[PDB]
């Protein structure tokens, strides 16, 4: 594997001091591991297949001159993507960020049938086409 | 009532097309009041009656 | 052994003996003409026997399709499942060029009633729903008069003809829609909703009117069914080519000297039928420009092909068209073929139920394109564009009305592209 006097470093990996993140933005933040919900406006599920990690929204005030959305939170527009939940939580613990993982919701398999639209005894018989 | 009897029980809406036709014969054309009266006498939502009236050509809505 | 020139059907072997109302159309005249005779024996023989003899007769669907009537009817020989079983006779008759059904209803209604009886017994149906179109008010009233006569005579109703069978023949009237001729659209029209056709992952043998199993047949086939039982399957099999047996009511119109309706045997020469029964094309056979064989759905065919074409399903299929409903529409050299086909497309646009996208949007687009074509307001590329649009419509609609509207365009292009090109060139030179 690696023959260089391969050393046991069992204790968990932590690069909190090797990222440059200031004091404030490393424990008072709370990342959120979640599979994004499908935009109910559309009907495509291609945006609900990758886990995402995001940071809590902070103060967003209005600029006195023109009215922009001024903010002082550097980790506001930064959202990471991950193939699996375990990798995302590994990244969260590696960088020392508090998390709250939400399980991936999956559409329950329905039971569609064209014939039920024109049933004879049941109430699923449609009154229009 | 004879026309309704000419259909299976529980599917009275099948009489919508002839019943509406009757409303034509005694009125020439089909006023919206006739539409609602057909819906009432056939226990059918008025929208379905409006749909079948606007779809078929012989029904004179004017 | 085997007949070669299938034609010149004899008067003795004709299913309908009262085409033109020359005999009493009530029960008395029908019994005088062999109708309603020995029906009890057919009723008691067994549904399997009737279905088998229908298969032996080789009867194909005489309503526009070509499905074997025996197989379609035997699709209902399944055991009971609590739900009632229903036979429905389509009498919409909305396809242009069709005139047979009206004639049989208003001249031989008792044949139709006996057909519903024998068919319902064969398929185990409890009642019949003859869906006549709204316009045929006089025809519907005549049919119901014959129904009342049969009911009084005891042929139908409780203990039909004394065989212990209980059958009813309701006649539901249409409300002026050509799409109601479609069997699933007819089913919903009977059910009270609009005449939008239903998709067919489920079939009428499983789910039909009111959800109960239903089978839609045509007026002609059910009318000939009791005659098929009486005379015999082999007697029907003798007439017409193989797999194309039986006799058909050909409705001849257009630019024919004497447009009419005749009961002629299948696979008949088109030229011979036009000359004898119809009287030939106005101005002789040389004055013939085009022939629409079986109504608007079937693509037109040019005179060169019309010279020698048998009138069976397969022969016209080889001729890049269809038998359809045997609606002969002849157009002479004084006919604007573009105008006639555009009128047919306008009819289809006015009759589209609008359910599925290809028929709702495509057919209107073809109507606009053909309207521009009639005035030659286009360029040669839009002919291929129209062909592509017609192909996109084909095989993509819920019912067959989309294909029945696309086929005339394909036939017109395939056989008269130079006419469209020259008309377009004339319009281009005039607009200078
Ligand atoms: C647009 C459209 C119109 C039709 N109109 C009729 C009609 O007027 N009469 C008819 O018998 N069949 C008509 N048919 C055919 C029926 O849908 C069905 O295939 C047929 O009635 C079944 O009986 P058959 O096998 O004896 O033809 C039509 C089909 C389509 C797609
Ligand atoms: S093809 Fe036309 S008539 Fe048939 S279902 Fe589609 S829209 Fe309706």
């Amino acid at each position: 594997t690696q023959d260089t006097q391969l050393i046991a470093v069992d204790e968990k990996l932590d690069i909190t001091t090797l990222t440059g993140v200031p004091e404030e933005h490393i424990k008072t933040r709370k990342v959120r591991i979640f599979v994004p919900a499908r935009n109910n406006m559309q009907s495509g599920v291609n945006n609900t297949k990758k886990w995402k990690m995001e940071f809590d929204t902070r103060e967003r005030w209005e600029n006195p001159l023109m009215g922009w959305s001024s903010t002082a939170d550097p980790l506001s527009n930064l959202v990471l993507t991950f193939s699996t939940k375990e990798d995302a939580v590994a990244f969260a613990e590696k960088n020392g960020w508090s998390f709250d993982v939400e399980e991936r919701k999956v559409p329950k398999p329905k039971s569609k049938s064209y014939g039920a639209n024109f049933s004879w005894n049941k109430r699923t018989r449609v009154s229009t086409k | 009532e004879a026309i309704v009897k000419n259909y299976p029980e529980g599917h009275k809406a099948a009489a919508v097309l002839p019943v509406l036709d009757l409303a034509q014969r005694q009125n020439g054309w089909l006023p919206i009041s006739a539409m609602n009266k057909v819906a009432e006498i056939l226990q059918v939502p008025p929208m379905r009656v409006y749909e079948v009236a606007t779809f078929y050509t012989m029904y004179n809505r004017k | 052994p085997k007949k070669t020139s299938f034609g010149s059907l004899k008067d003795e072997d004709r299913i309908f003996t009262n085409l033109y109302g020359r005999h009493d159309w009530r029960l008395k005249g029908a019994q005088s003409r062999g109708d309603w005779y020995k029906t009890k024996e057919i009723l008691l023989k067994g549904p399997d026997w009737i279905l088998g003899e229908v298969k032996t007769s080789g009867l194909r669907g005489r309503g526009g399709a070509g499905f074997p009537t025996g197989l379609k009817w035997s699709f209902m020989n399944k055991p009971s499942d609590g739900r009632p079983k229903y036979l429905v006779v389509n009498a919409d008759e909305g396809e242009p060029g069709t005139c047979k059904d009206r004639e049989i209803i208003r001249h031989d209604p008792h044949k139709l009633v006996e057909g519903c009886l024998v068919g319902g017994r064969a398929m185990g149906a409890r009642a019949a729903y003859i869906y006549i179109r709204g316009e045929f008010y006089n025809e519907a009233s005549n049919l119901q008069v014959a129904i009342r006569e049969a009911y009084e005579a005891g042929l139908i109703g409780k203990n039909a003809c004394g065989s212990g069978y209980d059958f009813d023949v309701f006649v539901v009237r249409g409300a002026g829609a050509y799409i109601c001729g479609e069997e699933t659209a007819l089913i919903e029209s009977i059910e009270g909703k609009q005449g939008k056709p239903r998709l067919k992952p489920p079939f009428p043998a499983d789910v039909g009117v009111f959800g109960c199993p239903t089978t839609v047949a045509n007026v002609e086939t059910v009318a000939v069914s009791p005659t098929i039982c009486r005379r015999g399957g082999a007697w029907f099999a003798s007439f017409g080519r193989e797999r194309n047996s039986g006799t058909k009511l050909f409705n001849i119109s257009g630019h024919v000297n004497h447009p009419c309706t005749v009961e002629e045997e299948m696979s008949v020469p088109l030229k011979e039928l036009i000359e004898k029964h119809a009287g030939g094309v106005i101005g002789g056979w040389d004055n013939l420009l085009a022939v629409i064989p079986g109504g608007s759905s079937t693509p037109l065919i040019p005179k060169s092909v019309c010279e020698t074409v048998l009138m069976d399903f397969d022969a016209l299929v080889q001729a890049q068209t269809g038998l359809g409903t045997a609606a002969v529409i002849v157009m002479d050299r004084s006919t604007d073929i573009v105008k006639a086909i555009a009128r047919l497309i306008e009819f289809y646009k006015h009759e589209s139920c609008g359910q599925c996208t290809p028929c709702r949007e495509g057919v209107d687009w073809m109507n606009k394109v053909m309207a521009r074509f009639v005035k030659g307001d286009a360029r040669p590329a839009e002919i291929d564009s129209l062909w592509e649009i017609s192909k996109q419509i084909e095989g993509h609609t819920i019912c067959a009305l989309g294909d029945g509207a696309a086929w005339p365009v394909q036939g017109l292009i395939r056989h008269f592209r130079p006419e469209l090109e020259e008309r377009m060139q004339q319009f281009a030179l005039q607009h200078q």
